[PDB]
RNA sequence: UCUGGGCCGCACGCGCGCUACACUGACGGAGCCAGCGAGUCUAACCUUGGCCGAGAGGUCUUGGUAAUCUUGUGAAACUCCGUCGUGCUGGGGAUAGAGCAUUGUAAUUAUUGCUCUUCAACGAGGAAUUCCUAGUAAGCGCAAGUCAUCAGCUUGCGUUG
């Protein structure tokens, strides 16, 4: 599940990182997804 | 009178009389639930 | 190719193995007016018996009925073989057939009966929703 | 009944004009595959002549 | 009949010669195993059969798995099948081999629609 | 939208507050705080702050505040609660609602009364919402010229149901038992019914009224009895109808004529042996 | 915690879609063109090739931890040559039964795929309503996510236009 903040809802489980969606829009940079286009 | 109701006395700020029409008829195989009873003398009319 | 015209000796209307079929278009799809027969089961069977089916089906002789309706009941011994059958290992002798018109509805209605005897929930869901929507 | 519609394709080739499946079925007369049996047949004889051929229309003309 | 094979034969041999008169689910179903527990349910199934009294109806063996292939070593035998909730006391016929237990155990009373006067007195108030 | 479990949440004195509102609303454009104290004639503020609060948190009425001006807005479902409160007072309303069939501009409950007969209603919300009181006026004028439209009807002899009361823009009609084509598959004696459909347009049209929008879709068809199938023919072309003293009658009339028959000779395949019914002759009918 | 059921149950209303009502088409052979991708370790993903089987698929091996192999993803719509003639037809494929396979511990309220049979409504759709100005509408398939198995779900890609 998110490991950040205990959501059930939302996952999204490519590459085996189970980050809810609500918690990856913001945790993109640090990981290096940054808005290009 | 009080007997001869379905629904408590709330009817001048409430339902409706529900009116249950049970046609109980009876099929025997040795042993059934009431679903299997309920399942097998359904009749429409 | 050629043309090849005849002075009458065609019929209209023909009926084979007791079912009525019509003799103006081609053999097999005058063969898919019987019920229990489609397309591809009367093509094999026709292409069995070296039957031409680019001709029609009024110009057919009762020699090619005749092997037609040989071909019917006992199709395993000619190469046709088991996947093309409707009987196919069937739970009251363990053989296969292929039925036919007035055995269809004899197959479908000992199915909803077995299933009644049974009292199996496909049986009772069946005959619950026919005593229902029928009335 | 053979012969006299052989009469009738045989007269009605020489009268009018472009053939096609739809054109001899338009005569009111023949079915689409027996117009295909004639339209060969009539090839092989050479009353018409081609013009263009495809699986769908084919377009001939009287002579 | 199972095959064209009289019942009273049929009786009397193993689980993997019915596997060789069986269908291809029953086939692909005893493929690939079971678990232990049947083994305790026939074990009592059986153990039920022999206190028969003659010419009678077994005692009742409570069944509550709805999965499993019907096997003829309890032939004569009274099972009663859970759904979930209650309970249907049913009798092995040996003309239904092949099935699952769970078709012989429904799941729900049936929609009802053809009531008319059930429906209009029950809406909600509007006062 | 329209959620009718919310009003029996009121008391007497909620919905008398409510009719103050409905009363102050129709005289200037926005009732403020102290119209709403004063036209009620109630004794205490608390009891109008904990009316308009019952309101506001239902969501019937909607507090606006533009500048030093506090004011108070009605919504569709607070009009719609107190034109039942009205139909109520009227003793024929009793239990309300399935959703069967929803319209552009009137949409189709099932309803009850006290004696537990089935009956049905037509709301009218028109604009669905940026509320004014154009919209909603004309959906209270359209409810009742279609309500003096549906009395005519059924006091002329049609096969045309009984109304009952125009309660604001809600109007409440019994329920017929009647099914559409697109359900009904057969039937024994199509040549009568086609003699009384002709004879429906043959009587309006002498009645002067012109029903346009004639498809498979506006017959009702009730069974009465099952074992001698009685029939009855029930039309819902309200407000698609014209005059006949309209200018363009004349393909409107034709074309009810052929969809009736392109009708009957699609699905039943039955044809007209006598003539169609032209214009003319109606025209001198009435 | 243990089992068993569901969330899919059906007079129905509403909405988003798929397939059709056909002959610019249905069927049988031949021609055959892409791109965005993705793919397996302390496991078993994408799979080439050879045998068996009508097929579904099974089986025996091999390549790729990747512009290398799948893959040139030889995709479909399409192109030609033959069958069908306007006939609810050979259009349509709903429903249903039987058998064989695959995944899943477990498939019945049928997971899914194959073979035969059943061939239901449905003869361009009323009131009204959605989207859109150039590689754009529309038709067509393919790839990626949901993935144990299937899409009619979504996002992209490419073909014709
Ligand atoms: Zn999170």
């Amino acid at each position: 599940q998110c490991r950040v903040c205990s959501s059930h809802t939302g996952l999204i489980r490519k590459y085996g990182l189970n980050i809810c969606r609500q918690c990856f829009r913001e945790k993109a940079n640090d990981i290096g997804f940054n808005k290009f286009r | 009178e009080y007997d001869g109701l379905t629904t408590a006395r709330y009817d001048d700020h409430g339902f409706l009389p529900g009116r249950e029409q049970t046609s109980k008829k009876a099929a025997v195989p040795k042993g059934t639930s009431d679903y299997q009873a309920k399942w097998y003398l359904d009749d429409v009319i | 190719s050629l043309v090849v015209q005849e002075q009458g000796s065609f019929q209209h209307i023909l009926r084979l193995l007791n079912t009525n079929v019509d003799g103006n278009i081609k053999i097999v799809y005058a063969l898919t007016t019987i019920k229990g027969v489609g397309r591809r089961y009367s093509n094999l069977v026709c292409k069995k018996a070296d039957v031409d089916l680019h001709k029609r089906a009024g110009e057919l002789t009762q020699e090619e009925l005749e092997r037609i309706v040989q071909i019917m009941q006992n199709p395993t011994h000619y190469k046709i073989p088991a996947w093309f059958l409707n009987r196919q290992n069937d739970i009251t002798d363990g053989k296969d057939y292929h039925t036919l018109a007035n055995n269809v509805e004899s197959k479908l209605r000992d199915d909803l009966e077995r299933l009644k005897k049974i009292r199996a929930h496909r049986g009772i869901r069946h005959f619950w929703g026919l005593r229902v929507r029928g009335q | 009944l053979d012969q006299e519609k052989y009469d009738r394709i045989l007269k009605e080739v020489p009268t009018y004009r472009y053939v096609s499946v739809s054109v001899l079925v338009d005569r009111l007369k023949i079915g689409g595959s027996l117009a295909r049996i004639a339209l060969r047949h009539l090839e092989k004889e050479g009353i018409i002549k081609p013009i263009s051929k495809h699986s769908k229309q084919a377009i001939y003309t009287r002579a | 009949s199972y095959r064209g094979v009289d019942l009273e034969k049929l009786l009397e041999m193993s689980t993997e010669d019915f596997v060789k008169l069986a269908p291809a689910r029953v086939r692909r179903r005893f493929a690939r195993g079971m678990t232990s527990k049947p083994a305790g349910f026939m074990k009592k199934l059986r153990a039920a059969k022999l206190a028969a009294p003659e010419n009678e109806k077994p005692a009742p063996v409570r069944t509550h798995m709805r999965n499993m292939i019907i096997v003829p070593e309890m032939i004569g035998s009274v099972v009663g099948i859970y759904n979930g909730k209650a309970f249907n006391q049913v009798e092995i016929r040996p003309e239904m081999l092949g099935h699952y237990l769970g078709e012989f155990s429904i799941t729900y009373t049936p929609v009802r629609h053809g009531r008319a006067g059930a429906t209009t007195s029950r809406f909600i108030p509007l006062k | 939208k329209l959620d009718t479990s919310h009003m029996r949440y009121l008391t007497t004195d909620d919905f008398r507050v409510l009719q103050a509102v409905e009363q102050g609303s129709r005289s200037h454009e926005v009732v403020p705080t102290p119209l709403i104290h004063q036209i009620s004639g109630m004794r205490s503020q608390s009891g109008t702050n904990r009316a308009i609060s019952d309101l506001a948190k239902l969501s019937l009425i909607s507090k606006m505040r533009n500048v030093k001006y506090d004011g108070y807005r009605l919504t569709y479902n607070g009009i719609d609660y107190l034109a039942l409160k009205t139909m109520l007072n009227r003793d024929t309303v009793y239990s309300v609602g399935n959703t069967i069939g929803v319209g552009k501009e009137s949409d189709i409950y099932k309803v009850s009364d006290k004696n537990g007969n089935p009956r049905v209603m037509k709301i009218h919300r028109l604009g669905r919402s940026n509320q004014g009181a154009n919209w909603m006026h004309l959906s209270r004028l359209a409810a009742n010229k279609e309500y003096q439209f549906m009395s005519m009807l059924y006091s002329k002899g049609f096969k045309v149901p009984e109304p009952f009361d125009n309660s604001r823009h809600i109007v409440v009609m019994e329920l017929i038992e009647g099914y559409p084509m697109r359900r009904l598959r057969k039937h024994k004696n199509i040549p009568k019914l086609y003699s009384d459909l002709m004879c429906f347009i043959v009587d309006l049209a002498n009645s002067g009224l012109i029903h346009c929008d004639f498809n498979e879709f506006n017959i009702m068809i009730k069974d009465k009895l099952e074992d001698e199938n009685d029939c009855g023919f029930v039309v819902i072309d309200f407000p698609q109808c014209i005059s006949i003293q309209h200018q363009d009658a004349d393909y409107y009339f034709q074309r009810d004529v052929d969809c009736i028959r392109r009708f009957f000779k699609k699905k039943l395949k039955y044809e007209p042996k006598p003539d169609s019914s032209m214009l003319d002759t109606e025209g001198f009918g009435d």
